[PDB]
């Protein structure tokens, strides 16, 4: 049934702290290395960059993430950058075009084979990897804004991330976690009722996908080539020899 | 000292 207005409260909240990710990027060596015809791994860095650097921004103005300590801010991040980059990779990924359509720029697609570039003994593991978490994330969900944002909320506020040692930080993101998990159950039963249950009962499953996925990405710019003109802030997730 | 240290303070 319907939701409360305190639920409609929120979830105006939170479609105003993603409402960042989809727009138009005011720079134009970003718009450039979008719409280039070619992503190379310098390039797909580069591209990286600008959902990195938008998502620590959605962070900042974050009530929530406003009432964890610095030392955890960082370790909430550091931790959970690469697992929101995967979901939002899932959300701008077309299955049968084999490319990622971001809604900021029209026209502009990224090759799904650019993997065959990354880590030569890792890159047919992380391709099937990412297909196996998309395919756990059922259309209806995935085309859901407001439901994805809810779960990109619930790995952000990961209690178990390496450097939340405050038992304070500990306990506000275990209870922060708690409550957007039961908005989103609510909330799937308000905007489709006929299989909120299994739907909801099957996001935990794709989130233990996600983990596995994302941890081991991160050497994926081994063997790749010379990276050393490519944005620094995706460089603190991925290792390079350069 | 970390990028993204500094994105988080500024
Ligand atoms: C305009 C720009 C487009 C972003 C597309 C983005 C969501 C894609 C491009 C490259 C993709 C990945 C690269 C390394 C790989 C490495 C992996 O094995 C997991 C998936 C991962 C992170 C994907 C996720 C989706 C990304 C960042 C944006 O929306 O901010």
């Amino acid at each position: 049934y319907t939701l409360s207005e305190k639920d409609l409260k929120e979830l105006d909240s939170i479609r105003d702290s993603f409402q960042c990710m989809n727009e138009p990027l005011d720079n134009d060596q970003q718009a450039s290395t979008l719409a280039k015809k070619e992503h190379n791994p310098t390039d797909i860095l580069n591209v990286m960059d600008i959902t990195m650097r938008r998502l620590v921004k959605m962070a900042k103005r974050l009530g929530a993430f406003n009432e964890i300590s610095e030392a955890g801010k960082f370790s909430l991040l550091k931790g959970g950058m690469i697992e929101m980059l995967t979901i939002r990779g899932v959300t701008v990924f077309n299955a049968d075009k084999g490319v990622w359509q971001t809604p900021v720029d029209g026209h502009s697609q990224i090759s799904f084979n650019m993997f065959d570039k990354l880590r030569p003994d890792i890159k047919d593991t992380q391709k099937k990897g990412f297909l196996h978490f998309f395919n756990l994330l059922h259309s209806d969900v995935r085309k859901n804004d407001l439901a994805i944002d809810i779960i990109v909320l619930m790995v952000l506020f990961d209690s178990k991330r390496e450097g939340l040692v405050s038992q304070q930080d500990k306990e506000t993101v275990e209870k922060l976690h708690r409550n957007y998990e039961s908005l989103l159950h609510r909330y799937l039963y308000s905007i489709h009722k006929e299989e909120a249950e299994q739907r909801f009962a099957s996001i935990p499953k794709a989130l233990v996908a996600l983990r596995k996925v994302a941890e081991n990405a991160v050497t994926l710019f081994l063997g790749a080539g010379n990276t050393t003109e490519a944005a620094s802030l995706p460089k603190e997730f991925f290792a390079t020899n350069y | 000292k970390s990028l993204l240290q500094q994105l988080l303070t500024e």
